[PDB]
């Protein structure tokens, strides 16, 4: 579904961002 | 003026403020730049609550009969609170819970009522954001999904619901909400709504993960995009066929309703929702500024933008309202032309709007019997412009229908839902601030644990509470928060903030404090409003608010396909149990203020 696939893409980039951000904090030492 | 002993111990010394900015570089957050703070204040005083509520209340009272009271109470009750919150935060270097607890230990209740209010308005606005995302996810389709109706098992009959209503009305109520016929009919969870709610909460967490370390970079796109896109839509809205019809319609208010206490009460309560006053985010955010930051100039700049943006968004809505009403007038007109052309077989194009009533008579005289069966419509445009929209219709019914009638309809749908999504987000950063900072200041989670852990659990907790608005009967629940239940607490907190800063902390100390921070005592404008105007107005509005708004029987609007005059409005009475919910949602926060104060003056004994 177009809405589903757009949703998935948005979720993916958002969760990836979250993961990068949390990891960035782990990097901050 | 009220006896407050030990105040000087609890609060930072005036001389200690000069030796705090360069030695508290750690432990406390700092704005990287004044721009970050100004963009955060912009997003919280001109997010949703301004841009979402104001236009609805304009068209639910009168286009211009509501802006007058709104702009009066913005100046006389809003600017004063905005300055007060900015200054008190900047002075006492703490959040809402830290600030009121340090002015007097019995006022920790004021800070707990702001955290709960902030919780509840966050829960409301993030459901609106989940709907906005549903519509943004369906905006990548050349024929927008709300432009057409579904068929029947015969794949030859349009769905009766859509047929009786519209493609848009059906996409809102059936394809999005899957709404039930009353609040008592709970049904179950709409999985596709649940996926949108998770998306809303998850994006919010990505932006608020390290408070202002992360939200201060987010605001560079989140508080700048909405204003440019709202400028583009202003142009497109003005270039509409009937745009000016609505623009003239909000600047010719009926004055008979300028004398209606409901117009004053809604404007009263809108001033606190517009600025995000009495939530406590503003106090926390101003507490991260330099002690020598000009908070007076900031409050005035934010205010001017708040008023200007309120009137601007009303122009963008009414240009689209005017466009819808004019395409109805025309449509209705073109069908009254087509009834007598089909009845008297006149040449097409012979009968026009210019020559219609004459033709009606010329034809009536020719064959009155053959004119009698010709049912017509009585459709003046002032009857179309003044047709109020219940609920969230302005966003998901009026603006969505009008975008389909525009060319490149998918590019205007994506811009519209991206604008609203960023406004939602900017507003959600303030509301999250107002829940996270108090829970940090209640030392409830292990200090060792990173804030990231606390932020995450608030997002999960509130996400789980928001499953009630994913039900078949969710909208009905969200419309209870739209009741006076969502407002009484805000009016009580705002009054108590004003009173406690002026009479419990002392306005005289507060003036010496501001004079230290910005270099001049606040002028006679602030003095009059802070000591009499704002306080008296807040008390009056609270008193009369119960006199009518609260006294009136709580009713709501149900979407029942099985109802006579079906696509028309059937308001019913909420069940008795629902009223109990309104009491707890509005009472608990309000009663937290005295409740905690009475607890503290019986522990002392
Ligand atoms: O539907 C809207 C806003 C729509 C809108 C706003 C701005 C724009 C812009 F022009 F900016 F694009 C376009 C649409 N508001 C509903 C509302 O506030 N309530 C609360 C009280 N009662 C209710 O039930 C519903
Ligand atoms: C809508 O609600 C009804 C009643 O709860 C349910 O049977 C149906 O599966 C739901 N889904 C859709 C797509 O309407």
């Amino acid at each position: 579904s177009i809405w589903l696939i757009v949703f998935g893409v948005v979720m993916g980039v958002i969760v990836v961002g979250i993961v990068i951000l949390i990891f960035t904090g782990i990097r901050d030492r | 003026v009220l006896p407050n002993p030990g105040l000087d111990a609890r609060i930072p010394s005036l001389a200690e403020l000069e030796t705090i900015e360069q030695e508290e570089a750690s432990s406390r957050p700092k704005w990287d730049n004044k721009a970050q703070y100004m963009l955060t204040c912009l997003g919280f005083c001109v997010g949703l609550g301004n841009v979402w509520r104001f236009p609805y209340l304009c068209q639910s009272h009168g286009g211009g009969a509501f802006m007058i009271p709104f702009l009066i109470l913005l100046v006389l009750e809003g600017i004063p609170l905005l300055y007060l919150e900015f200054a008190i935060g900047q002075r006492l270097r703490r959040g809402s819970l830290g600030v009121w607890s340090s002015i007097h230990p019995a006022l920790k209740g004021l800070g707990l009522a702001s955290m709960l209010t902030s919780f509840m308005v966050g829960l409301y606005y993030n459901t609106i954001i989940s709907w906005i995302m549903w519509y943004l996810f369906n905006s990548f389709q050349e024929p927008l999904p709300w432009s057409d109706c579904p068929l029947n098992e015969n794949q030859t009959g349009y769905v009766d619901e859509c047929a009786r209503s519209s493609p848009v009305d059906y996409f809102w109520y059936r394809e999005t909400l899957n709404i039930s016929t009353s609040i008592s009919d709970s049904g179950s969870i709409q999985w596709w709504m649940l996926l949108c709610l998770a998306c809303a909460w998850s994006v919010l967490y990505m932006c608020t993960i390290r408070g202002i370390e992360t939200t201060g970079k987010a605001v560079y796109i989140t508080s700048t995009l909405p204003y440019v896109v709202l400028t583009i839509f202003l142009i497109r809205g003005l270039t509409l066929k009937g745009a000016t019809n609505g623009i003239v319609f909000l600047f010719t208010p009926n004055v008979t309703e300028l004398a209606q206490p409901d117009t004053w009460l809604d404007a009263g309560a809108q001033v606190f929702f517009s600025f995000s006053l009495a939530f406590g985010g503003l106090i926390s955010f101003s507490s991260y500024n330099s002690v020598h930051n000009n908070c007076e100039k900031d409050s005035v700049i934010v205010s001017i933008i708040n008023g200007f943006t309120s009137v601007y968004v009303a122009i963008v809505v009414y240009s689209v309202i005017g466009f819808r009403a004019t395409q109805r007038y025309d449509d209705c007109f073109s069908t009254n032309i087509l009834t007598l052309i089909n009845g008297f077989d006149l040449p097409e194009g012979n009968v026009t709007q210019e020559n219609f009533v004459d033709m009606q008579q010329r034809c009536n005289a020719s064959d009155p019997a053959a004119y009698a069966q010709l049912v017509f419509q009585t459709c003046d445009i002032n009857a179309f412009l003044s047709e109020a929209v219940e609920g969230t219709g302005l966003a998901f019914i009026v603006f969505t229908e009008a975008i389909t009638k525009m060319p490149l309809s998918p590019l205007w749908s994506v811009l519209f839902f991206i604008m609203l999504f960023c406004l939602g987000l900017s507003s959600m950063f303030g509301n999250m601030e107002g829940v996270v900072v108090p829970l940090q200041d209640l030392r409830v989670i292990p200090p060792k644990w990173p804030k990231e852990v606390l932020t995450g659990l608030i997002c999960l907790g509130t996400f789980l509470i928001g499953f009630i608005f994913t039900l078949n009967s969710g909208q009905y629940w969200l419309s209870l928060l739209d009741s006076y239940a969502g407002s009484i607490p805000l009016l009580i907190i705002a009054f108590c903030e004003m009173f406690s800063v002026v009479y419990v902390y002392g306005v005289d100390r507060f003036n010496k404090d501001i004079e230290f921070m910005i270099g001049h005592k606040p002028n006679i404008f602030w003095q009059v409003t802070w000591r009499v105007v704002s306080p008296l107005l807040m008390l009056i509005i609270f008193l009369f608010f119960f006199v009518v708004e609260v006294s009136q029987e709580l009713t709501y609007s149900i979407w029942d396909p099985g109802y006579e005059e079906f696509p028309k409005s059937q308001k019913i009475s909420y069940p008795n149990w629902v009223y109990v919910v309104v009491v707890i949602v509005a009472g608990v926060p309000s009663l937290t203020i005295p409740g905690y104060a009475i607890y503290k003056l019986i522990r002392n004994h």
